[PDB]
C-alpha cells in the first residue's frame, strides 16, 4: 500500500519489496540471492542453518538443472519444511503456511480448507504441496523463475477482501518469522467466514490520557459474548482495560461465560 | 513429535544431565514391552477399517440427528469427513501407541481440534462418542487371545486406552 | 543432463521415478496469461524436465499458455 | 529428531498412511538395539568425568598452543579449560543422548545444527573437538553392538567437525 | 516400491544425509523379518494353486449370485470364472512380493493404486476380493512372524478395499 | 528406487510368475550377508569425510593443473563444488551398498552426469580418477579385520568395487 | 554480467596475475571518459520515448506490411509488443553503455532473441531496420553540442554504436 | 560481481525501468573513486612479493606450530609452506581485483563463496589468514581514499573468515 | 522511494549483506550530488508561480481548445484553470522532491505510479502535462549540475506520460 497506511500497518517492506526473477545466464551471486530469497519466503524468514540447506537442489539450480518453481518444490517437499512447518502443526495450520509460504497470502476460505485436507487424507503430503505449487494462481503470479513473495497486501485479481484483512493474521511483521507448534489464528475467522479486526503496528494502540492505570498501559479484550444483569448488546465485545483491571476484567468475563478470542497491548 | 526415548532426552538436556540409572531402567521396561507394542499397533491397523465403519455405524444408530439431514453429518462430503476424522483419530492413536508418547497425537491431530469443530458446528460429544466406540473395538481386538503368543498386555492396554481417552477429551 | 534426484518426490513409488524432457516452443502472450506477474523472456525452444506424477498437470499448463509440445524425451 | 519411532512415523504421516509392515520392521530394528544403547549410555555415563578430563587432556596434548597462548578462545587460563572441559562434557552427554534415543537426532538439535558458526564466531577449531572425540572413541572400553552405536555417533560428530 | 531399505535411503538422500545408526538399525529390523518373510513366500508359492481355488470358490459361495447372473462382471460363465481366478492370482502373487521386498510396496505399485476405479469402472464389488483375501487368511497355515507379517500384507489390501 | 528384494520382485511381476525357490535361496544368502553389508555401510560413513578429502589431496596432488588458475579447482566456489560432488558420489555409493542394487546410484547421481560435466567443462576423466581414489580409501577401510568380529566380507567388497567403478564409468 | 573493470579482472583471474600497468592506465583513460559515458547515457534516456517512437514510425512508413492486416505488427497487442521490444532494445543498450560492457546486452536481451523471434514468425530483419533508425536517432541526440560542455565524445558514439550494431545483428 | 555499476543496472533491470539520476550519481561515485581504487591496486601489486611472503612469516610467528606440526595442513615442509604462500598471495590479488572492480565482487566471486569449506575439508584455521591480511592492511602503505578502500576489502574478507 | 542511498541499504539488506565500498561509493556519488539539486530545488522553489502560470499559460496558448471547450476535463472556466495551475504544481513540487531526494522517487510514489489511468479515467492529455514540462525544461535558467539533475526529472516525467 501507500505510504501512509503502510507505516500505520508495518508493511513498509513489503510494498517496496521487487519480485527476484532468475534470469537466463545469470551470475554465481544472483543464484546465491535467489536461493536465499527461497529460503526466507518458503521456510518463513527463520535463522537457517548451514546444515539444514538444501545442497544437491541448490546445486541442481545453479547448474540449471531445475527452475526456480523445482526449487521452490523442493525445498517444500524437504525434511526441513515438514519439520517446522508439518510434523508439529495442526493440519489447517499447516495448509495456512503453505498458502503463506507458496503462494504468499492467507486463505480466502473454509473451502480452501477442506481442500488440501482431503487432498492430504487421500495422497498424502507430497500431493497437497504440489497442489499449491502447480496451481493456477502459482503459475501466472510466480511462473517457473520468480521467487514466490507474500501479495496478500496487495489486491489481486480473483482475490477476496478478507484476504488483506487475514494477511495480518499469517504476516506479523519483517522480524517475524513462522517458527514457534501452534495453532491458526484463522480457524474461527476461515469457518463461519468472518473477518477480523486488524492489530498490526501502530494500528492496535489506543489513547491512554490519564485513564491508564499507574503503569499507563492499556489492554484490548476481544470476547465473544451472550447473555447469561444488564442487556448485552453485540455478540462481538472490545474492552479496553488499564493492567491494574486486567485480572478484575479476566474474572468477571469468565464467571459469564464469555469467550475471549485475543488480547492484546493498546 | 516425540518418542518414548526422545522425550527423556529432552527433558535431560534441558535439565542438562545424563540420564539416571532409573531414568534407563525405565527406557528399559518399556523395551521389554516393545514386542507386545508392536503386536498392539499391527492388531489395530489391521482392523483399522472395521473399527471407523462399525464405529460410524453405531454412533449415527444411537443419533440419528447426526445422519439426519440438516445434520452435521449429512450429505455424502460431511459424511466422508466424518469418517475420515474417525479414521485420522484412530492413525494417531495408533501412532502414539508406537511411539510410545503421546506427542503425534497432541500436536498434529488434537491440537485445535476442539475450536475448529466448534467454530464449524460439527458436535465434538458426538465425534468422543465415536471414539469411545474405537475404544472398545480396538481394545477387545488387542486383547483377543488367540494366534499370539500368550502374556500380560494389561500396561499396554491401559496406554492404548488413556490415548484414546484423551483425544475422547480433546475433541469435547 | 541432472536433476532426477530432486524433481522425483520422495515418495518411492517406481511409476513417479521417471523424469521426461518436455520441449516447448511460442510461448506467446495469450488470453490465458494476460494477468501473468512475470513476463514471457523465451517463445523459442525451452526445455522442462518433468517427473512422471505431474505430465498430467505440466502439459495441461503448456497447453493453456499456447506452447506447442514438439518432443518429449526420457531423461 | 533423527530416531527410528520419530522417523517411521514421520513417513508414515507424511504419506497420511497407518502403520504398515515397513514401520513394524523400524521398530523391531529399534528394539534389537536398544538394550545395548542403554547399557553403553550408562558406560558412557559412569565413565564421562574421567573420560571428559582425559579428552580434554589429550586435546592439550596434540594442540599445545591451546594451554599457552593468551586468547578468549584458548584454555590458557582456567576459565578457558573449564569452557574446554564442558564443551567436551556436552559432547559426550549428548553422544548419550543418542545411544538413548537410538540414532542422532540429539547431536542435530542440540550440538550439530549451526555448530560452524559457533565455532568460526568464536575461533574455535573444530580439530580440537576432533581430537577429543577420537580419544572418548578410543577409551570409551565398549565391544559389540554398544561400541558399534557409540562409535558411529562419536563418528559422525566428527564427519560433522570436518 | 515403499520397503524397509529402499524409504530409510530416500529419507536419508531427502537430508542428503549419509546412513546414520537409525537407517541401519532399519535394516537390521528388515535381517530379522526377512528370512520369515522368504519362508512365507515360499509357502505360499507351493499350494498358490490350491489357495486360489480355494478363494475363487469361497467367494461363489459367499456370492453365489456372482456366478448365476449374467454379465461381464460376473463369473456365471468359464471367461468370468477365468478371470475371477486370475484376479485371486493377482492378489496372492502381489502378497507373496509384498513378503519378499518386506514392505507395502508392491500392492501399491502393482495392485492397490487406482483400484477402485477399476473395480467402479468394471463393476467389480471390493467385498468379493476381500472374501477372497480372508479365505486366503484362514487357509495359509502360516505360524509365528511369517503368519503375522503375511497376515498384516492381507489385511492392508483388506483395509484398501473396504 | 530398487533394492535386492525389490529388483527381483519387479522382475518377477513383469514376468507374472512368482519367485521360484532359487530366487528364495539367493535372497536368503543376501539375509545371511547382511550383517557384513551393515557394518561396510557403517565403516564408510564413518570415515566418509576422511576418505572424500584424501581423496582429492591425492587427485591434487598428481594432476596439479586443476588447482592452478584458470583451473577448474581453482576459486573457492569451485573448489568447494569439486568436493561436494565427491562427497555426493560416495554418498550414493552407500546408498547402493546399503540397498543392494545400483538403481539409485545410477538414477539420482551417475545419469546425466556426463553430460552434465561436459556442459560445465569439469573434466570427467579427473573426477573418475577421484573416484577411483575414493574406492580404494573405502575398500581398505572396509577390509579392516581389527575391532570387528572377523570373516569373509569378499562378495560385499567385491559388490563396493562393483558400484565404485560404476561412478567412475559413468562419469568419464 | 560484466562491466569494463570486471571484465579485465575476469581476464587476469582466469590468467592468474596481478593487472599490468597497461591495463590499469587503460582502465584510467577509460575513468576519464566516465563522464562522456553518463552524459550519453542521460542523453539517450532523456529521450527514450522520442526515440523508440520516431524509429517506429519511421519503421512502419517504410515496409508498410508490418502494420498491415495480418502482419506482424498488426492488432494493439503485438503493436505494443513491438513497441515495448524497441523500448526493451534501446533500455539494454543503455545498461551497456552504463557499464562500458556488452555481457548485459548479450546476457539478458539479446540471448534466445533470434529464435523467439523465428519462434513467434517475428521479422527479425525488420526489427533491426528499426534498431538501426534508434541507432542513428540515438547517435545524434549523443552528439549534439549545446546545451553541454564541448568535448571529443567520439569513442563513446562508436561503443554505443557499436552496441546497436550488436543488437541489429543478434536479431537480424 | 558486487560491484556499482553492475548493481545499478541489475536494480534497473529488476524494475524494467531505465537508468535515472540514481543510478547515474552511482557511477559518479565509482568515478570518484577509481582512481585511488587503481593505484592502490597498483600499489598493492608492486609490492605484492614482499607483502606475500612478509604475511606468511606474520602467520608463522604468531602461529609457530604451523611451522614444525606434520601434517598436510600445516607449513612444516616446504609443501605446506608454499601452498601457504599460494593462499596468502590469492587474498592480496584477489584484493587488488576488488580495488580495480571497486567492489567486493572479486572477493565474493574467487574467494569468499565457499571458503568455510574449504577450511574445515582441509583443516585450515581461518585465523591464520586473518593475520596474513592484519600484516597486509598494516604494512601495505596506502593513504586516504586508497587505504580506506584496501582497508574496507581487507577487514570484508577478514570479517568472513570470522 | 527511489534514492541512491535507500536502494543502496535496500539491495544490500535482499542479499542479507553489510553495506561495502558499492555502497560507500554511491553514497558519495550521493554527496557529489546534493548540493546541487538542493539549491536547483530552492530555485525553483522561489520560481514556482511564475513557472507554474507560463507553464499552464504555454499549455493553453499551444492547445486553445481547452479554454473554450466545456467540460469537467478542460479549462474553459474558473475552475478547470484552477485545477490545471494546480496540476502543474503538482508536478514542479514532486520535481522539486526529486531534485531534493536525488532520485525519481518522489515522482514514482507521489505523481508517476497510477497517473495513466487517472488521465484515463478523467479524460486528461498527457500531452498537456508534456508541454507544461517542457516550458519548465526551457525556462527554469538552471545551469550545470542543477540543470542536468532537473532536467532528468522532468524529462522522466515527460516519457511516462508519453
Ligand atoms: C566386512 C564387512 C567385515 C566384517 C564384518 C562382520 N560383522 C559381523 C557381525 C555383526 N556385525 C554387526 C553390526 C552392527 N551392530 C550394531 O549395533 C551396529 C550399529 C547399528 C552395527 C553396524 C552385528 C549386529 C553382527 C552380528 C553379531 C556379531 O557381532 O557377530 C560378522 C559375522 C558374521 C555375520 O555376518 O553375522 C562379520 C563377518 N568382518 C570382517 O572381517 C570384515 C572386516
Ligand atoms: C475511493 C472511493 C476511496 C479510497 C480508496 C482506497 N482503497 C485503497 C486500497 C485498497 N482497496 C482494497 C479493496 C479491495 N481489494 C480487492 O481485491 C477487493 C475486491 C474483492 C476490494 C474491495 C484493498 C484490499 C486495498 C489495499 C491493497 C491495495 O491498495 O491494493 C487505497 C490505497 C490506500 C493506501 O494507502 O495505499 C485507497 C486510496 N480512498 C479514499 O480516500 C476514497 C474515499
Ligand atoms: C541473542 C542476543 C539472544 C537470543 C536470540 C535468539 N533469537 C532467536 C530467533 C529469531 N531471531 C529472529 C530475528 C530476526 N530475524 C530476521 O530476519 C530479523 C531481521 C528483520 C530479525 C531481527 C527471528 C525472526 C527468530 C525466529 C527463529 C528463526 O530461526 O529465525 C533464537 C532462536 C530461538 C529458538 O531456536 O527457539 C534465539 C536463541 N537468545 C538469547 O538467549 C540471547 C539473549
Ligand atoms: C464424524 C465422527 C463427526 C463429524 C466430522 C466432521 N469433521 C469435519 C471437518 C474437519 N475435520 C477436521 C479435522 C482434521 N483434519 C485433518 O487433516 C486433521 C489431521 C491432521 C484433523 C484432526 C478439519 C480440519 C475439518 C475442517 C476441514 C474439512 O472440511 O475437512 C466435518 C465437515 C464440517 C463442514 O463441512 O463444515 C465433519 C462433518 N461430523 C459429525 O457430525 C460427526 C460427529
Ligand atoms: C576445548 C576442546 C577447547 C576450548 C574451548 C572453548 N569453547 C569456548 C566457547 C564456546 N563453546 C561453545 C560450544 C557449545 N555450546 C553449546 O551449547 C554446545 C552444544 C550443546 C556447544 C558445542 C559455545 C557456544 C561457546 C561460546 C559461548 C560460551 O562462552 O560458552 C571457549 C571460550 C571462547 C570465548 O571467547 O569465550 C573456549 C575457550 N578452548 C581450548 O583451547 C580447547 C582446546
Ligand atoms: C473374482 C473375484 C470376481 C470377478 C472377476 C473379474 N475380474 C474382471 C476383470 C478385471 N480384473 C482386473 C483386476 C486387476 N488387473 C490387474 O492388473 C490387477 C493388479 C495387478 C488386478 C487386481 C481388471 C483390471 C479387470 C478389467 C480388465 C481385464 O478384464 O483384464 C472380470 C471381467 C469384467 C469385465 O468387464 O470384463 C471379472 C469377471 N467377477 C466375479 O463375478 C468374481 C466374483
Ligand atoms: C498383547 C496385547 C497380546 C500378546 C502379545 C505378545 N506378543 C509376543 C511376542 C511376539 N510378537 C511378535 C510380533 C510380530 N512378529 C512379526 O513378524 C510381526 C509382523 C511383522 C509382528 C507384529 C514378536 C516378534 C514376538 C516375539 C517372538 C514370539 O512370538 O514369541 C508376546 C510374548 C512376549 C514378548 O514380548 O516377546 C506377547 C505377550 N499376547 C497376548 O496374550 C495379548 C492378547
Ligand atoms: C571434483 C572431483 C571435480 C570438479 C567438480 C565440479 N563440479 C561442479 C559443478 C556441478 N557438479 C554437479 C553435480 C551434482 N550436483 C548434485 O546435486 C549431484 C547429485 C544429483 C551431482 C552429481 C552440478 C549439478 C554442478 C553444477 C552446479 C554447481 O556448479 O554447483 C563444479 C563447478 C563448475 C562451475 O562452477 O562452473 C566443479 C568445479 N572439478 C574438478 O576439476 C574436479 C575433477
Ligand atoms: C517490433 C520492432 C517488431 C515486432 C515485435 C514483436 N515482439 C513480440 C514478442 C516478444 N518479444 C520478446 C522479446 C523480449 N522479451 C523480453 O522480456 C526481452 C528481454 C529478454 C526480450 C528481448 C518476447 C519474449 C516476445 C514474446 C512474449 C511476449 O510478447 O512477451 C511480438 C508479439 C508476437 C505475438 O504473436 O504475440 C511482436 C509483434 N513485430 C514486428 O512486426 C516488428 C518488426
Ligand atoms: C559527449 C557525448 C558530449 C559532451 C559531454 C561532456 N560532458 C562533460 C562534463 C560533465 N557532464 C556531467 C554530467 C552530469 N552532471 C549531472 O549532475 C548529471 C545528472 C546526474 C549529469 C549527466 C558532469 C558532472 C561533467 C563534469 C563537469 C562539467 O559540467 O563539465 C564533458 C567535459 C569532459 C569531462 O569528461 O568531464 C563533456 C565533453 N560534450 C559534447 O560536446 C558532446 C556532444
Ligand atoms: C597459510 C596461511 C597456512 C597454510 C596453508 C595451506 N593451504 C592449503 C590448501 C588449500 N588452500 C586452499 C585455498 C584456496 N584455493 C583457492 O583457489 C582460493 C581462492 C582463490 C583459496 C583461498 C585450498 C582450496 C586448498 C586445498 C587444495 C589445494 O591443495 O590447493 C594447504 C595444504 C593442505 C593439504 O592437505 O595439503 C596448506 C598447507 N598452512 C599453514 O600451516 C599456514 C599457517
Ligand atoms: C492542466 C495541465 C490541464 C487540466 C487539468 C485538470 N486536472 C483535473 C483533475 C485532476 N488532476 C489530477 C491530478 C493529480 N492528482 C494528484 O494527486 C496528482 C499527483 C500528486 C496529480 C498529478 C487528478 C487526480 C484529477 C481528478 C480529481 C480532481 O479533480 O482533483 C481537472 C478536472 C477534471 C474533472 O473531471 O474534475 C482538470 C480541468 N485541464 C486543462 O484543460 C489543462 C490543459
Amino acid at each position: 500500500t501507500s505510504l501512509v497506511s503502510a507505516q500505520r500497518l508495518g508493511i513498509v517492506a513489503v510494498d517496496e519489496a521487487i519480485p527476484l526473477e532468475l534470469r537466463s545466464r545469470s551470475t554465481e551471486e544472483e543464484v546465491d540471492a535467489v536461493i536465499l530469497a527461497v529460503y526466507r519466503q518458503v521456510l518463513g524468514n527463520d535463522h537457517l542453518m548451514s546444515q539444514e540447506r538444501l545442497t544437491s537442489a541448490e546445486s541442481l539450480l545453479r547448474g540449471r538443472e531445475i527452475s526456480v518453481r523445482d526449487f521452490v518444490r523442493a525445498v517444500a517437499l524437504s525434511e526441513v519444511y515438514r519439520q517446522k512447518f508439518f510434523h508439529s502443526n495442526p493440519q489447517n495450520r499447516f495448509i495456512e503456511l503453505n498458502y503463506k509460504h507458496l503462494l504468499g497470502r492467507a486463505p480466502y476460505d473454509q473451502s480452501e480448507i477442506a481442500f488440501h485436507t482431503d487432498l492430504y487424507h487421500q495422497g498424502g503430503y507430497e500431493a497437497e504441496i504440489n497442489s499449491y505449487i502447480d496451481s493456477v494462481e502459482y503459475t501466472e503470479n510466480f511462473g517457473d523463475w520468480v521467487v514466490p513473495y507474500f501479495r496478500g497486501f496487495a489486491t489481486q485479481r480473483n482475490q477476496k477482501t478478507v484476504g488483506f484483512s487475514r494477511s495480518f493474521q499469517v504476516y506479523r511483521g519483517y522480524a517475524t518469522s513462522d517458527r514457534s507448534g501452534s495453532r491458526s489464528r484463522l480457524t474461527r475467522e476461515l469457518a463461519r467466514n468472518t473477518a477480523s479486526p486488524v492489530y498490526a503496528g501502530s494500528t492496535a494502540e489506543s489513547l491512554r490520557g490519564t485513564s491508564a492505570g499507574s503503569r499507563n498501559q492499556m489492554y484490548r479484550l476481544q470476547v465473544i459474548q451472550g447473555a447469561a444483569g444488564t442487556r448485552v448488546r453485540r455478540g462481538k465485545a472490545e474492552y479496553l482495560v488499564s493492567y491494574d483491571n486486567l485480572s478484575a476484567k479476566l474474572q468477571q468475563i469468565n464467571r459469564q461465560g464469555d469467550t475471549v478470542t485475543m488480547i492484546s497491548l493498546a | 513429535m516425540f518418542d518414548v526415548f526422545t522425550r527423556v532426552v529432552s527433558q535431560a538436556d534441558a535439565r542438562g544431565e545424563y540420564l539416571s540409572g532409573s531414568q534407563l531402567d525405565a527406557l528399559s521396561a518399556t523395551v521389554a514391552e516393545g514386542n507386545k507394542r508392536i503386536d498392539s499397533v499391527n492388531r489395530i491397523t489391521g482392523n483399522a477399517s472395521a473399527i471407523v465403519s462399525n464405529a460410524a455405524r453405531a454412533l449415527f444408530a444411537e443419533q440419528p440427528q447426526l445422519i439426519q439431514p440438516g445434520g452435521n453429518a449429512y450429505t455424502s462430503r460431511r459424511m466422508a469427513a466424518c469418517l475420515r476424522d474417525m479414521e485420522i483419530i484412530l492413525r494417531y492413536v495408533t501412532y502414539a501407541t508406537f511411539t510410545g508418547d503421546a506427542s503425534v497425537l497432541e500436536d498434529r491431530c488434537l491440537n485445535g481440534l476442539r475450536e475448529t469443530y466448534v467454530a464449524l458446528g460439527v458436535p465434538g460429544a458426538s465425534v468422543a462418542a465415536g471414539v469411545q466406540k474405537m475404544k472398545e473395538a480396538a481394545l477387545d481386538i488387542v486383547n483377543d487371545p488367540n494366534g499370539i503368543t500368550r502374556g500380560d498386555c494389561s500396561a499396554i492396554v491401559a496406554e492404548i486406552a488413556g490415548y484414546f481417552d484423551r483425544a475422547a477429551a480433546a475433541v469435547a | 543432463m541432472l536433476g532426477q534426484s530432486s524433481l522425483v518426490g520422495y515418495s518411492n513409488t517406481q511409476a513417479a521415478n521417471r523424469v521426461f524432457v518436455y520441449e516447448v516452443s511460442g510461448l506467446r502472450q495469450t488470453d490465458a496469461n494476460e494477468n501473468s506477474a512475470h513476463d514471457i523472456r523465451r517463445s523459442g525452444s525451452v526445455f522442462i524436465k518433468v517427473p512422471y506424477a505431474r505430465m498430467n498437470d505440466e502439459m495441461r499448463r503448456i497447453s493453456r499458455l499456447g506452447g506447442t509440445i514438439v518432443n518429449i524425451r526420457p531423461y | 529428531m533423527k530416531t527410528p519411532l520419530t522417523e517411521a512415523v514421520s513417513t508414515a504421516d507424511s504419506q497420511g498412511r497407518f502403520l504398515s509392515s515397513t514401520e513394524l520392521q523400524i521398530a523391531f530394528g529399534r528394539l534389537r538395539q536398544a538394550n545395548a544403547g542403554l547399557q553403553a549410555a550408562k558406560a558412557l555415563t559412569d565413565n564421562a568425568q574421567s573420560l571428559v578430563n582425559g579428552a580434554a587432556q589429550a586435546v592439550y596434548n596434540k594442540f599445545p598452543y591451546t594451554t599457552q597462548t593468551q586468547g578468549n578462545n584458548f584454555a590458557a587460563d582456567q576459565r578457558g579449560k573449564d569452557k574446554c572441559a564442558r564443551d567436551i562434557g556436552y559432547y559426550l552427554r549428548i553422544v548419550t543422548y543418542c545411544l538413548v534415543a537410538g540414532g542422532t537426532g540429539p547431536l542435530d538439535e542440540y550440538l550439530i545444527a549451526g555448530i560452524d558458526e559457533i565455532n568460526r564466531t568464536f575461533d574455535l577449531s573444530p580439530s580440537w573437538y576432533v581430537e577429543a572425540l577420537k580419544y572418548i572413541k578410543a577409551n570409551h572400553g565398549l565391544s559389540g553392538d554398544a561400541r558399534d552405536e557409540a562409535n558411529s555417533y562419536l563418528d559422525y560428530a566428527i564427519n560433522a567437525l570436518s
